[PDB]
């Protein structure tokens, strides 16, 4: 019971020969975020052409 | 400033019997470089117990140690009439101080 | 309009005419326990409306001279009714906050508050001697806060130890660069923009729920970044108001009595 | 969304119109989300960059040195005790990875061990020394610490221990994530007791931002080989590779020097910046 | 036994592996997670978030909290600058030491957009208008306003609104630009210039100062990580 | 084995110590002074460390002792700058030699004072 994926550049393989969660490669694959909850965290939503005080 | 002691404790031979150092939250309650010396009357002094509980070579196993919380206690179980002298309590302040204790007297009656 | 804002949090109510748009920090509102995360079993003890109002702090006053203040929390509401009571009488607690700063000025006045909500707000000792020293009765001074400092000077007198904060104002207390401070949720009390700053803080820990007397949560920082002057020392005062939001507490036990004396 | 491209630059002709991107009010505490589309004529452009190489995983992927750690094997005909070493487990007294980890607050993370250890002598020769084995025993809090080299506690009950043979490839284990709460803090502004007006001070008291007085337990090191006739002194490389790693609330880094296990800073040396001018470029 | 050959990097310790390894406590039950706030998933969220430049730097006012105040007066109008950045975000002693200059003293090439925000912090009677310019390099640095004009620049009126930001575009020969005082791939210069001076009425303070701030776009990118040169450990 | 300098009695004014050592006792390890009255117990007066000489004084004494080494002698010496009558003690020269097996910070190990000199009686 393999896993393959592809890289970027064409696949390759990874097995996970132990049990413990601890023990697994780095998969990567990491998905990112708006960063609307640092960078825009005011109540109101901010449309940016408008002034932002009124 | 000075790790406390009491000042003097007093025994028979072939009792057991406990010397106790208090100190702050520095000292013994963080560090365990606790350390015990030993001086008998007009001689230098000598180590005899290095880390919290371990004893050099040529120091006899009657002596032992133990720590808890600000306090650590020598034990002396089976006391003899040449352990007889001084006992210093000697630690470590919390950055690259050094600390003595008040000493105690210990009298073999 | 947007200027115009009023927060309604149990019997009391604030109207302010000339507010900025309030930040959520991080983006989350507070919210009770869920199902899914608490730890105690214990029947949870949610007092609402008898703690979730606004209590003002001292005023601090604002000089020419002067470089900033701090404040810890919930350290500082411990003297505020029935929420420091409940903070005295339960061993773990939490609580958003909803932290209002009001400080008032004509047009003619200028300057710029930073107001600054720093989780985990440690700061540094007066003692180059010995780390970590300060002791419980500095470090928490209740509802009047503390004072930043425009130089260090340990104490000399080691034969009788001081045990008191040092924080250097441009090093942010903590040994990090000011101008660094604007990644924590912050907003700025510019006098020519805005009267009044708000801040909701969600209760942000690495536990569920956790010993409000033992630890301090969050801490407001607000530093003056250009300073107050007018045409002429004025004086201006600033008003800290500070209400829980989503409140909880768990494990009654007999009441804790500090040593503060 | 992990790998793939950044969004593209639309192409943005003159503009004579009511919305203005470019005024802002720094006041309300958000950023003013602009693109170069906002405010000047651009053209179109399919962007290729990605941001990998930036993701959190990725930033910790780099392993750090955290202790050298030192043991010998005394000279069988000299007094002195063999010295086995003794380490309490922390990241706070190498400054890279401590000011790696305070970016963020609190913090998750698997935590991959790797052991380097590298042997010399010490005196004239006067006779070699055979290829040395290592034992390196994980000692949970609590359990007890040895006091001698040959002490009964090295006889491995329980604890997790690791046997390194000289010449190998360096050894490398794995520890979950150990901590109690549900994540580390890497701050803690608080006190472990309070004092109370019944008891007295000297039983009150208590370190301010230590949350606990042992952390993730002690590694001990000793030699298992018998006292060799000439000395032979070797030192031990921990090092840190944290894996999965999730954190939590960002932080300014630190500026000033480190000064102890707090966020305490040294007198004289507070001065970060260095001499410019306004109007000099 | 299955014929195996030992290839070239066997043996060896790679800081920087993706290797598996056997685990010291097996079958340990790991605390759950909780939906703690402000999770981060890459470094480039942290680079977003503006952050205050320290301008002054001169010997009688650094490493105090005056370096971060620039101090704009009523005098008659000049056309020498207010404020001169070298844009070299890791190197320039103002940037390195802003968030995004960390960052970016963390890895060794960047790419994309920089926003730049001035925020004015005079009285509400104040009024004035600022010529916030960038200038690509290959040229003389702009000394005087007649120079600076012909570049990228944005008109800032000091109205109700209290604060501009100027977006500096990705004008950059290779893709990507060092973080280190190499010419081959200098940032250019950024500087603000009085277009008319800042007029207050009497009974006002006559000086007044602003705050600038540093920010990247979405489409800002970095890619290799190095060791940061700011931190030191003595001993 | 550490031989210690010569015994003194001039008032007030300043006073020189002596402490000689073997030069594998001397490169390689820390060097400690402590001072003893009589009967008030042990109180630990600074360091010198000649391997890379660096020194560290106790608050009490920080006011009036200076130290330096000699690594032509293997030797160090100590200075009290002004003496009170209070400071009429004997006064000891010891090696750190006994290692910790307690790791100090990450990079260091610890030394215990093991070896101690004779001792030199000073009157003010």
């Amino acid at each position: 019971g393999a896993q393959v994926s592809s890289q970027k550049v064409i696949n390759y393989t990874t097995i996970n020969y132990y049990r413990d969660s601890a023990s697994n490669a780095a998969s990567k694959q990491d998905f990112s975020q708006d960063p609307s909850k640092f960078t825009e965290p005011i109540k109101d939503v901010l449309i940016k052409t408008s002034p932002m005080l009124n | 400033s000075a790790l406390t002691q009491p000042a003097s404790v007093s025994g028979s031979p072939g009792q057991s019997i406990t010397i106790s150092c208090t100190g702050t939250i520095t000292d013994i309650g963080y560090y365990n470089y606790v350390s015990w010396y030993q001086q008998h009357p007009g001689k230098a002094p000598k180590l005899i117990i290095f880390d919290v509980t371990n004893r050099p070579s040529g120091v006899s196993d009657r002596f032992s140690g133990s720590k808890s919380g600000n306090t650590a206690s020598l034990t002396i179980s089976g006391l003899q009439a040449e352990d007889e002298g001084d006992y210093y309590c000697f630690s470590h302040r919390s950055n690259n101080i050094r600390v003595f204790g008040g000493g105690t007297k210990l009298t073999v009656l | 309009s947007d200027r115009v804002l009023q927060l309604t949090l149990g019997n009391s109510t604030i109207t302010t005419q000339e507010a900025a748009n309030s930040v959520v920090a991080y983006g989350r509102w507070p919210e009770y326990l869920r199902d899914s995360e608490a730890n105690p079993v214990d029947q949870p003890t949610e007092p609402d409306v008898a703690a979730c109002r606004f209590y003002t702090l001292d005023t601090v006053s604002w000089t020419k001279e002067s470089r900033g203040w701090w404040w810890k929390l919930p350290d500082a509401l411990r003297d505020m009714g029935l929420f420091g009571q409940n903070m005295y009488y339960h061993y773990l607690g939490r609580s958003g906050y909803t932290v209002h700063v009001q400080c008032n000025a004509s047009k003619f006045h200028q300057g710029a508050l930073g107001v600054f909500a720093v989780p985990e707000m440690c700061l540094a000792g007066d003692s180059n001697t010995t780390t970590m020293h300060t002791s419980y009765q500095n470090a928490n001074p209740g509802e009047k806060g503390g004072t930043f400092t425009g130089t260090f000077t340990p104490d000399d007198n080691q034969t009788s130890p001081a045990r008191r904060f040092c924080p250097v104002d441009y090093l942010f207390g903590n040994g990090t660069l000011l101008g660094n401070a604007f990644v924590f949720p912050h907003q700025i009390i510019n006098l020519r923009t805005n009267n009044c700053a708000t801040l909701v803080l969600p209760y942000v820990n690495s536990l569920s729920i956790d010993s409000m007397v033992k630890h301090n949560n969050w801490g407001i920082a607000i530093l003056p970044l250009a300073p107050l002057n007018f045409a002429s020392s004025p004086e201006i005062p600033i008003t800290l108001t500070i209400a829980p939001m989503c409140c909880e507490f768990n494990g009654l036990r007999n009441i804790t009595l500090p040593r503060l004396q | 969304t992990s790998r793939d491209a950044l969004p593209n630059t639309e192409a943005s002709g003159p503009a004579h119109s009511k919305e203005i991107p470019a005024l802002t009010a720094v006041e309300t505490g958000a950023t003013n989300p602009l693109v170069p589309s906002d405010t000047v004529q651009t053209r179109h452009v399919v962007q290729h960059r990605s941001r990998s190489e930036s993701s959190i995983e990725s930033f910790f992927a780099r392993g750090a040195c955290v202790a050298i750690i030192t043991v010998d094997n005394s000279a069988s005909t000299k007094n002195k005790d063999k010295l086995f070493t003794v380490w309490k487990i922390t990241y706070k007294d190498t400054v890279q990875l401590r000011r790696k980890l305070e970016f963020f607050t609190y913090s998750r993370f698997d935590m991959e061990f790797t052991f380097v250890v590298t042997a010399n002598f010490t005196e004239t020769n006067n006779g070699h020394a055979l290829n040395q084995v290592y034992q390196i025993m994980y000692v949970p809090p609590g359990a007890p610490v040895p006091e001698k080299w040959d002490d009964y506690t090295w006889q491995t009950s329980s604890n997790p221990s690791i046997f390194y043979t000289y010449g190998t490839a360096p050894a490398r284990i794995s520890v979950p994530y150990v901590g109690i709460s549900n994540a580390y803090s890497h701050f803690y502004d608080g006190f472990s007791k309070v004092p109370l007006k019944d008891q007295s001070a000297a039983l009150g008291d208590s370190l301010y931002g230590a949350a606990s007085l042992n952390d993730f337990g002690i590694l001990a090191v000793r030699v298992v080989n018998d006292h060799n006739p000439t000395k032979v002194t070797s030192k031990i490389r921990v090092y840190l590779k944290p894996k999965h790693i999730r954190v939590w609330c960002p932080r300014p880094p630190r500026a000033v020097a480190y000064y102890g296990p707090g966020v305490d800073y040294k007198d004289g040396t507070l001065t970060p910046l260095s001499t410019k001018d306004l109007t000099t470029y | 036994g299955l014929p195996v050959m030992n290839t070239p990097g066997s043996n060896q310790y790679l800081t920087a592996d993706n290797f598996q390894s056997p685990c010291a406590l097996p079958e340990f039950d790991v605390t759950p997670p909780i939906d703690i706030p402000g999770e981060v998933k890459n470094m480039m969220e942290l680079a977003e978030i503006d952050t205050m430049i320290p301008f002054d730097l001169s010997a009688k006012k650094k490493n105090t909290m005056e370096m971060y105040r620039v101090r704009l007066s009523d005098k008659p109008h000049t056309d020498d600058p207010i404020l001169c950045l070298s844009l070299s975000p890791a190197s320039d002693p103002r940037l390195s030491h802003t968030m995004l200059g960390e960052i970016l003293n963390y890895y060794t090439h960047w790419a994309g957009s920089l926003k730049f925000t001035f925020l004015f912090c005079g009285s509400m009677m104040a009024t004035g208008k600022l010529l916030v310019s960038y200038a690509p390099p290959g040229a003389d640095p702009p000394k005087k306003r007649k120079e600076a004009m012909l570049g990228t620049h944005v008109i800032w009126d000091i109205g109700l609104q209290s604060s501009c930001t100027m977006v500096v575009p990705w004008i950059s020969n290779t893709t990507y630009r060092q973080t280190i005082d190499d010419s081959f791939t200098e940032g250019g210069y950024i500087s603000v210039f009085y277009q008319t001076r800042i007029v207050v009425p009497l009974s006002t303070p006559r000086e007044m100062d602003i705050l600038g701030f540093v920010s990247a776009c979405n489409d800002f990118s970095v890619r290799l990580m190095r060791d940061t040169t700011h931190i030191e450990q003595k001993a | 084995l550490v031989q210690s300098g010569a015994e003194l009695k001039k008032p007030g004014a300043s006073v020189k110590f002596s402490c000689q050592a073997s030069g594998f006792t001397f490169t390689t390890y820390d060097i400690h002074w402590v001072r003893q009255a009589p009967g008030q117990g042990l109180e630990w007066m600074g360091m010198i460390s000649p391997s890379r000489d660096s020194t560290i004084y106790a608050q009490k004494f920080q006011g009036r002792v200076t130290m330096t080494s000699d690594t032509s002698t293997s030797t160090v010496y100590m200075e009290l700058t002004s003496l009170r009558s209070e400071d009429t003690a004997l006064y000891y020269c010891a090696t750190a030699s006994r290692p910790s097996a307690w790791v100090f910070r990450s990079l260091y190990t610890y030394y215990y004072m093991d070896v101690w000199g004779t001792g030199t009686t000073v009157t003010v």
